[PDB]
């Protein structure tokens, strides 16, 4: 059988392996429900993929811009040319638009599976979509998923599964050192048992609030640090 | 087995129960014409959270002390239990992120649930595996015993899957939990004598051990 | 010879049906009033516990728990 | 509830209750026309 | 079956699931006679009705005196109506009384015969005042858009809806006389206060809830 | 104020006592009729802890309070009961005893607690009533010498007294049998029982007003 | 405290009064005291179990306590009464 999360442990009846990267792993049983696993497996999914999507573009800006702080990268005047000191309530709208389409459409497919495939403007462009949260086609044009489809999910929510805590650790490292992830790292490099948690904790580096052009959006750290 | 048995109280401690010494010199657990509070299942179910209670109260006592002293922690913490918001008049600590009473209402909110939702599988077992409690209700269906609930949650690890190991687990956790209760009560009595923390009040006795004692304590 | 605790488990049933039904403790009085000497009989019998029945256990019971009511009078 | 209303509704208790809405109904009028002697 | 109030403890027997709201919370049994609770039934629709109306009226009053549009509190719209305007508060008392009176006396009295008002005295109208349920007055006057003579699921949803939502606006109610007569501001001040600084702005530090705080 | 809350919760609690005890735990006949546990309990726990936790009352508040309003200290100015039982100056201060904590009592060196545990007598010439340290010093004699009357009775273990056996080996030439029958007869009759202490109560009492009148124990109560 | 004389006669009251009752000398809780003041078996209803060869149990240990600290009070406040 498969390998579980502990040695000894039983798995639930309802997690018999059918879903890609299954450990029999649920201690609060929120899964006994057959629809809520369902909509907790498309939440994974979401949570995964947006995570790793965060966790690359933070690696990526440090990388490329390492005099810009991903925690007040979202600020308008951190912005990079032409978007600098631009307007936050029409790129408010605009994401607000098209992220309230693209989801309508995907929580339609959830509530009715197979349903929303076709393009409403031109007909005859659909997307295969042979699992709810895969749907495939256009967004999959390289073709990989003509092959161990199974196999590839598991790298999928295993990599999601450890990008989710990768980027809360990066939360909280810039939270508790007000520093990047690449700067931690080397901060810690550079004097292990001076820079840890043992001493970075406690303080939070995030101000109280923060003047966002003309309101006000208030901030504060995950724990009750120092301020 | 235990100083004070008697043949009174060996007629229904059997060995049963865990941690059964047939230390009962009062006749508590009498089945013949009990009723109320004093019940075995009731005063078993007690002795058991108490035991849990008092082995969270005795590490959580110790342990500023012992951290602080370490230099694990800062100074502005590790300070006396009693001296961290529970008695104000004893001392009080500032640095919570609200006041001592606005986290006693969130503590009441919280162990109203817990408490109120564990009586009821006491009183009605397995009625926590039924209503709707966002699906936490599969891991509150409990047992047979009040005591020993069990579950995916509550034995996340699945440890004591024998019988014979399950016995020796629960034997050690009534004993480590009556050594708690009595180390619980002996920092509640240091509290009172000496004014002081269980930690300093032992390191001042291993420093001198016949002038630090509760002889020399009385004046 | 054995000093402890014995105790039976709800030998009486809380309710109000008998709240409605003076007299129920007498024999005599449970069948109802005829003249008006019934009335000051239904004062007179009240706290006669041994005359209402020659349980000593019930009349033990109802003693204790009447002392439990004088206490929270006076408190 | 039947059995409770029945005990309400016993001679002491009803007489307790009007009583005690006749000595009200008497001190507030006392209250709002006091020293009343004469009509 | 069904949710309880208290899980775990079994419902009451007067308490069936068959009104709407029910959740088997009746632990004095005020309600356990028949035409106790049906009379209770309409007290309590009638009570969450009025405290909706209250609540938004309350909401709405407070939201428009937070920004500057010149409303009044709640404590002190009585007054400033009463002032601003030449009215009489005897005057609007008793013709509030009068339409309230008979209002309630038709109800009343088609409570205790229903269908009674349906006989045509009033005005010669008579499926207007028939009465659907107890409680639920159905008919062309009281729900003109016919949501309770169609899809009886969704009608018996929306009973559901009214009933929670009432006992939360009676719950709400209660909470603005006693954030009133504590703090001695209004309702969304209180809100504004709160947001400002939960951790030290609360009924823990009001000073007048908790006395040994 | 707080005396009358916690005195409704006690009044609450004794009434919730009584259903308890007469609809859901019913104690038996043979529990009643434990004469010798109820005297010990009765003699050692009731009357002896009563005594001195009032003993205890009077030397930490009592005392203190009352010696600083007989010397002219204005109520509010006054310690409360509280900051008096949390710091050993200002109990050292009024009484120099307390410098030495509880050491004298546990080494039989009762003599230097002298200071608050007096035999005065007469009355307070300040405030008329009886001395308070007479009175604490009085508790704590009269909870010594219940909690040992507590340990006469014979309960579950050999050692202690049967009330039976003394009875019945009390006989005479002149009284025939003797206390032949009593112990039944008392252990079964709740008549006699009220009888005896009926009579011994009202007796009480009276004695209770006179030595009341006689040694004022009371501040301006004479 | 220690070797003083109020030590001295608590400890020597205490040894004296447990060594009494386990010697059969004073009663214990398995040997019970007749009208003549002679010792006699007791009924006791607890029967405490003890490894003991003459049956001393921890009810003897606390009695005989508690008598001993009794009569050594005694004898310490009557010494220190009459200026000895």
């Amino acid at each position: 059988d498969r390998k579980l999360w502990a040695p000894g442990v039983v798995a639930p009846e309802y997690l018999k392996g059918d879903l890609a990267g299954d450990y029999g792993w649920d201690p609060l049983g929120l899964g006994a429900d057959p629809t809520a696993l369902k909509w907790y497996r498309q939440s994974e999914l979401q949570h995964a993929r947006w995570a790793m999507l965060g966790v690359a573009g933070v690696l990526v800006q440090e990388i490329v811009k390492p005099d810009v702080y991903f925690y007040e990268a979202g600020l308008p005047q951190n912005l990079p040319e032409p978007f600098t000191n631009i307007n936050m309530g029409g790129l408010l709208a605009w994401e607000f638009i098209l992220m309230h389409w693209v989801e309508v459409r995907r929580w339609q497919d959830y509530k009715n599976f197979g349903s929303v495939n076709e393009d409403p403007i031109f007909k005859g462009n659909k997307v295969p979509n042979p699992e709810m949260g895969y749907p495939g086609g256009i967004f999959d044009p390289f073709g990989f998923s003509k092959g161990n489809l199974k196999e590839l999910q598991t790298k999928e929510i295993k990599n999601g599964r450890l990008a989710m805590i990768a980027y809360m650790a990066f939360i909280l490292q810039a939270q508790a050192t007000g520093k990047g992830p690449l700067a931690a790292l080397s901060a810690h490099l550079s004097n292990p048992f001076g820079n840890n948690i043992l001493k970075n904790i406690g303080t939070c580096t995030v101000p109280h609030s923060v003047d966002v052009q003309g309101l006000t959006i208030p901030l504060t750290c995950l724990w009750p640090g120092s301020q | 087995l235990y100083v004070g048995a008697s043949q009174s109280s060996l007629a229904y401690l059997d060995g049963s129960l865990p941690g059964d010494f047939g230390f009962d010199p009062l006749g508590l657990l009498d089945p013949v014409n009990s009723g109320g509070f004093i019940e075995p299942k009731w005063l078993q179910y007690s002795e058991v959270i108490h035991a849990r209670w008092a082995m969270l109260g005795a590490a959580g006592c110790i342990a500023p002390e012992v951290l602080g002293a370490a230099g694990l922690i800062p100074d502005a913490t590790n300070i006396k239990w009693f001296e961290s918001g529970v008695i104000p008049p004893a001392g009080s600590y500032n640095g919570y992120w609200a006041d001592p009473y606005t986290i006693f209402f969130v503590e009441i909110v919280a162990m109203q649930f817990a408490e109120l939702r564990r009586l009821q599988d006491f009183r009605y077992p397995g009625s926590m595996g039924q209503q709707y409690f966002l699906g936490l209700e599969a891991i509150f269906k409990g047992s047979g015993d009040a005591a020993y609930p069990g579950g995916p949650f509550f034995n996340l690890f699945n440890l004591g899957k024998t019988e014979a190991a399950m016995k020796e687990l629960k034997l050690k956790e009534i004993k480590n939990g009556r050594l708690a209760m009595l180390a619980m009560l002996g920092y509640g009595a240091q509290a009172v004598m000496t004014g002081k923390g269980p930690f300093q009040n032992l390191v001042e006795h291993l420093a001198d051990p016949v002038n630090n004692n509760i002889l020399t304590n009385f004046g | 010879k054995k000093v402890k605790i014995a105790v039976d488990r709800n030998p009486v049933e809380t309710s109000f049906e008998k709240w409605a039904k003076p007299g129920h403790f007498s024999r005599t009085l449970s069948k109802g009033p005829n003249t008006t000497t019934w009335i000051w009989n239904l004062h007179a019998d009240a706290h006669d516990f041994d005359s209402h029945t020659s349980d000593l256990e019930e009349i033990s019971r109802k003693v204790f728990s009447a002392h439990f009511g004088q206490l929270g009078i006076i408190f | 509830m039947k059995d409770f209303t029945t005990y309400l509704s016993t001679a002491p208790v009803i007489a307790t209750i009007w009583f005690t809405f006749t000595a009200g109904l008497l001190i507030e009028i006392n209250r709002y026309f006091p020293d009343p002697l004469v009509f | 079956v069904r949710p309880v109030w208290f899980p775990g403890n079994p419902p009451p027997a007067h308490l069936d699931g068959s009104l709407a709201g029910d959740y088997g919370f009746d632990p004095l049994f005020l309600g356990q006679e028949p035409q106790t609770l049906k009379w209770y039934v309409q007290a309590e629709l009638v009570h969450g009705r009025f405290a909706m109306l209250g609540a938004a009226g309350i909401i709405l009053t407070s939201i428009g005196a937070k920004v500057g549009l010149g409303f009044p509190e709640w404590y002190d719209a009585g007054k400033v109506v009463v002032e601003k305007n030449n009215i009489d508060f005897p005057t609007l008392m008793v013709i509030q009384f009068y339409l309230m009176g008979w209002a309630e006396t038709k109800r009343w009295y088609d409570f205790k015969n229903p269908g009674s008002q349906a006989d045509g005295s009033f005005l010669g109208f008579t499926e207007e005042f028939k009465g659907l349920e107890n409680g639920y007055p159905g008919g062309r006057f009281f729900d003109p858009m016919g949501l309770s003579r169609g899809d009886a699921a969704k009608y018996q949803e929306y009973k559901q809806k009214e009933v929670k939502n009432g006992r939360l606006a009676m719950i709400a109610c209660l909470g603005f006389a006693a954030q009133y007569a504590a703090t001695g501001k209004g309702p969304l001040d209180n809100l504004a206060d709160h947001l400002a600084d939960p951790n030290h702005v609360n009924f823990a530090t009001n000073g007048v809830s908790i006395p040994i705080a | 104020y707080t005396t009358a809350i916690g005195g409704l919760v006690m009044a609450a609690a004794m009434f919730f006592a009584g259903w308890f005890h007469y609809h859901k735990a019913a104690p038996k006949l043979e529990w009643f009729q434990n004469v010798e546990s109820m005297l010990n309990h009765h003699l050692g726990g009731l009357l002896g802890l009563g005594s001195l936790a009032w003993a205890g009352h009077q030397i930490h508040v009592s005392l203190p309070v009352n010696k600083l309003l007989d010397a002219g200290v204005d109520p509010k100015e006054i310690p409360l009961p509280h900051d008096l039982l949390l710091n050993r100056a200002i109990m050292a201060d009024l009484y120099p005893s307390f410098a030495k904590g509880i050491a004298p009592f546990f080494t039989l060196n009762w003599s230097e607690y002298s200071d608050f545990l007096t035999f005065k007598g007469g009355l307070n010439p300040v405030t008329g009533g009886l001395w308070l340290s007479d009175t604490a010093h009085h508790h704590v004699a009269i909870a010594v010498l219940f909690l040992v009357a507590g340990h006469m009775y014979r309960t579950n273990w050999g050692i202690g007294h049967s009330m039976k056996e003394i009875l019945e080996a009390h006989r005479g030439p002149f009284t025939g049998e003797g206390h032949v029958g009593l112990y039944e007869i008392l252990t079964t009759s709740w008549h006699a029982q009220l009888a005896i202490n009926l009579a011994l109560f009202g007796s009480l009492s009276i004695i209770v007003a006179h030595h009341m009148y006689a040694m004022p124990p009371y501040p301006y109560l004479a | 405290f220690i070797g003083s004389s109020t030590n001295l006669i608590m400890v020597a009251s205490t040894t004296a009064t447990l060594a009494a009752a386990r010697f059969g000398l004073a009663p214990t809780v398995k040997k019970n005291t007749t009208a003549g003041l002679k010792l006699v078996d007791s009924k006791n209803s607890a029967g405490v179990i003890s490894n003991d060869p003459a049956g001393f149990t921890i009810v003897d240990v606390l009695a005989m306590g508690a008598a001993g600290h009794g009569l050594g009070v005694g004898i310490v406040l009557g010494l220190k009464g009459i200026g000895a």
